RNA sequence: UAAAUCGAGAG
């Protein structure tokens, strides 16, 4: 009910250790509902074209 | 680039080969496979769709020698054409009667 | 799928101060490229096809003497279903400040949809 | 055979064309919201005002 | 040694009926590969004509524009597909459509109340004018030289009683539809066949004689024109095996469970082709076999 | 006549700085009329 | 060059709750042309405890 | 809302058989099965197209913004 | 651009 202090910002879950150090939000990650697919090599993941257009990898030119 | 030869499967002899055809399904593939399996020189023939969502078909043809896989494919295509031609002729003849 | 959003031009004022913003265009130099989806009164035509980054309503702002457009904020293309002008329960004949604009989005069955 | 339902197509489409002018059909649909309607109606009418 | 000559000697067509919308014929001594290829090509690959694009000018009715355009695309048009060519997707939308590949239809219907309506009336025909919008209201507008080549057979929906929309006074619909050549494997509206399918010929093998009253019971387990009691001696025989579905009701009785076998003549197909209206089923089957032949020819003539 | 009253359905044209209300009745809700404009679609 | 994800790239697939380490694996990427779902082989469902009842999961793209 | 143009399962045009179906049920005292058979709907995929249609559009049509009431 | 609280859901 009162304004949280510095201690109240670190102590419990939703604090600063458990919510922004041990678990963080990340870049270059997608989330989606899965569907089954045979004709996939059982070590592969079938990605949509949208994810293939957004997600990128920095390849140094050689 | 309608039909392409897969160099990772073809043999230097030429008896064994794999062909990839764009925009095909189990419509041309099944008929062609059966018609070329009629060939006494062909040893192994099969067709496969890598993924259903891609309009790609593969035909594997391996012979007993004396005939390349390309020649077998040509004979199969010609025989399929002749089969369709005879069914067309029979249908046209039967239409005239009734 | 239908989504109705209310665009209110009276959210920057209270207590009956002079109405700063008026629906429509002014006499500044705004690109005609966004006149495709807006009428002469700065409101969208019914049935037009609106994507992300396209204007929905154009309002002139006296404080800046500039014609500013509110835009459509969604990645799902939508069609303008309807537009309603909401005059207020006030004795004074106040210029329109509230517009209720309803879009429709075609939800045809894609894979991954729960049946 | 006794497990017989029926599509009331002629009945249904006619009611679609012309809604009733006396009372709503399906009286059971009004008894579902009676615990709310008759509850609100009880704080202004009934015995003792 | 299989050969085209042997198949030509063994193949035979047995037409059972022929109509303007349905052909029920037979293909004997042909492999299920070729028959299934014909079936698939009929369903999915023989081109037809349907309204591909819709340009709306006003739709004040209770039906949304996308649904209305979908319905206008779903109505079959009685235009022979040979009379127009194929459009180019890579062509710009200005010059993509010509008078040789696109047919223009127009629909301009405005509803308005009928003041002379009978008193105490509920029928929406006596009450309103143009209350119901039908496919026959799709007027065809010939542009260019198609005003001459379509003069003998104007474009008109195959089923004109299709109910496109319903209107109320004040509401109106004005639109144009551009109809192009397309195949059923792209969208289901281009499939010319209402349904194309073959079935194997049923085969009822009476293993042991079923003479006597049981034959009447045996005759009862099939559609009437399938099992007949022999006129001379009380005994069952297969009068016609085309008239029974494979229902296996005889298998549900222990009396005949050991006295009959059900199978198929697995090279004898009964093809039942029901068309949509733009083409006759015989021409549909002809186009299917021609499409298979041309597909094989194109594959044969392409460098590897 | 760019607008329609939401009660008596009467068409009305509204100018700048004009009272947002129907003229034939005291209703303050107006719907924007669907004017004739080219809206392309695809019959799929 | 910040190139698009290809067929030779690897991806970290994880489905919550991550009770055991096998619920977060590495899959070789194959890109499909049609729809907006992550398509997964049936054998992977044993470790992820994943059905196809609208279940969702996360793909991570390592950048080195 | 309004009757579908085509049967979903096979594609047979059934949008021209809704007013006919209602008239067959209305004037002629017919059951649904015989009326469907007379319309030429043999397969049950086509039969449930017209047998189970609700025709909600009429209920939609009574709410008309463009006409006074 | 933010934060809580409440409510509704998915696996
Ligand atoms: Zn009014
Ligand atoms: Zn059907």
């Amino acid at each position: 009910v009162p304004i949280p202090g510095v201690k109240q910002a670190l102590e419990k879950k939703e604090g600063l250790f458990r919510k922004h150090m041990m678990g963080k939000r990340v870049n270059y990650a997608a989330r989606s509902v899965i569907s089954p697919d045979p004709n996939i090599e059982t070590n592969e993941i079938g990605v949509p074209p949208v994810f293939a257009v957004k997600l990128t990898y920095p390849e140094p030119v050689t | 680039e309608k039909i392409k030869l897969l160099t990772q499967a073809t043999s230097e002899d030429g008896t064994s080969a794999s062909f990839q055809i764009v925009e095909e399904d189990h419509t041309l593939g099944n008929a062609l496979r059966y018609v070329i399996m009629k060939n006494p020189d062909v040893e192994f023939c099969g067709y496969s769709i890598p993924h259903p969502s891609e309009n790609l078909l593969n035909i594997r043809i391996q012979t007993y020698g004396e005939t390349t896989a390309v020649d077998a494919l040509q004979k199969g295509l010609k025989d399929l054409m002749d089969l369709c031609d005879v069914v067309e002729s029979k249908f046209t003849e039967k239409i005239k009667s009734m | 799928m239908y989504k109705t959003e209310k665009v209110d031009l009276a959210l920057n004022r209270n207590r009956g101060d002079p109405i700063t913003q008026h629906f429509g265009f002014g006499n500044d130099e705004w690109p005609k490229e966004w006149l495709e989806k807006l009428d002469e009164d700065g409101l969208p035509y019914i049935g037009t096809y609106v994507e992300e980054g396209d204007p929905i309503c154009a309002y002139f702002d006296d404080t800046l003497n500039k014609t500013k457009i509110k835009t459509y904020h969604s990645s799902e293309p939508a069609y303008i279903e309807e537009v309603n002008l909401i005059g207020d329960e006030s004795n004074k004949f106040q210029e329109l400040q509230t517009v209720s604009i309803k879009y429709r989005i075609r939800r045809t069955p894609q894979i991954g949809d729960k049946f | 055979q006794a497990r017989t339902a029926d599509f009331r197509t002629l009945e249904r489409e006619s009611r679609f064309i012309n809604p009733p002018k006396d009372k709503s059909a399906f009286p059971l649909l009004q008894e579902a919201v009676q615990p709310h309607i008759g509850s609100f109606n009880a704080l202004t009418e009934g015995p003792d005002g | 040694e299989w050969n085209v000559e042997k198949f030509k000697k063994d193949f035979e067509v047995n037409i059972s009926s022929l109509d303007a919308r349905e052909a029920n014929f037979d293909l004997i001594n042909i492999d299920t590969s070729i028959a299934n290829a014909f079936r698939r090509i009929m369903i999915s690959e023989v081109p037809s004509v349907a309204a591909e694009y819709v340009y709306f000018f006003n739709n004040t009715s209770v039906i949304q524009d996308e649904v209305l355009a979908h319905r206008i695309g779903l109505v079959p048009l009685k235009v022979d597909p040979d009379m127009l060519t194929w459009v180019d997707s890579n062509l710009p939308d200005d010059e993509k459509f010509t008078d040789e590949n696109t047919i223009v239809l127009s629909l301009n219907v405005k509803c308005t109340r009928n003041p002379d309506a009978p008193k105490g009336s509920t029928d929406p025909k006596e009450l309103y004018n143009n209350a119901h919008v039908y496919a026959r209201d799709l007027k065809f507008e010939p542009q260019g030289r198609q005003s001459t080549t379509f003069a003998d057979c104007p474009v008109v929906p195959a089923d004109p009683d299709i109910l496109l929309a319903k209107l109320r006074p004040g509401q109106e619909i004005s639109l144009k539809a551009h109809c192009i050549l397309g195949i059923g494997g792209d969208h289901a509206k281009f499939s010319p066949v209402s349904t194309a399918s073959y079935r194997l010929l049923p085969q009822i093998n009476i293993l042991q004689p079923i003479k006597g009253e049981s034959a009447r019971r045996f005759q009862k387990c099939f559609p009437p024109g399938v099992i007949g009691i022999d006129e001379g001696s009380d005994e069952a025989y297969v009068k016609d095996a085309r008239k029974d579905t494979v229902s296996r009701e005889v298998l549900r009785y222990e009396e005949f469970a050991d006295k009959v076998k059900l199978g198929r003549v697995r090279n004898h197909f009964i093809f039942n082709v029901e068309s949509a209206g733009a083409m006759t089923p015989e021409e549909i089957f002809f186009k299917s076999v021609r499409i298979l032949k041309n597909k094989a020819e194109y594959l044969k003539n392409c460098p590897i | 006549l760019k607008y329609i009253c939401a009660e008596c359905s009467s068409k009305l044209s509204l100018s700048r700085t004009d009272a947002v209300r129907c003229k034939d009745c005291g209703h303050r809700i107006l719907l924007k009329a669907r004017t004739k404009r080219l809206v392309q679609f695809e019959a799929r | 060059v910040y190139r698009h994800i290809k067929n030779r790239d690897v991806v970290l697939m994880n489905r919550q709750p991550t009770l055991h380490k096998a619920s977060m694996m590495g899959h070789k990427v194959r890109v499909l042309p049609n729809e907006k779902t992550l398509r997964l082989h049936y054998a992977n469902t044993g470790a992820y405890n994943a059905d196809f009842d609208g279940d969702e999961m996360n793909m991570h793209f390592p950048q080195n | 809302m309004i009757v579908p143009v085509r049967c979903f399962s096979c594609g047979k045009v059934v949008g021209d058989k809704w007013e006919s179906y209602l008239n067959l049920l209305q004037e002629d005292e017919l059951d649904e099965g015989t009326a469907l058979s007379r319309l030429g709907l043999k397969r049950y995929c086509c039969r449930r197209m017209i047998l189970t249609h609700v025709d909600l559009i009429e209920k939609f049509l009574r709410y008309n913004p463009l006409e006074k009431r």
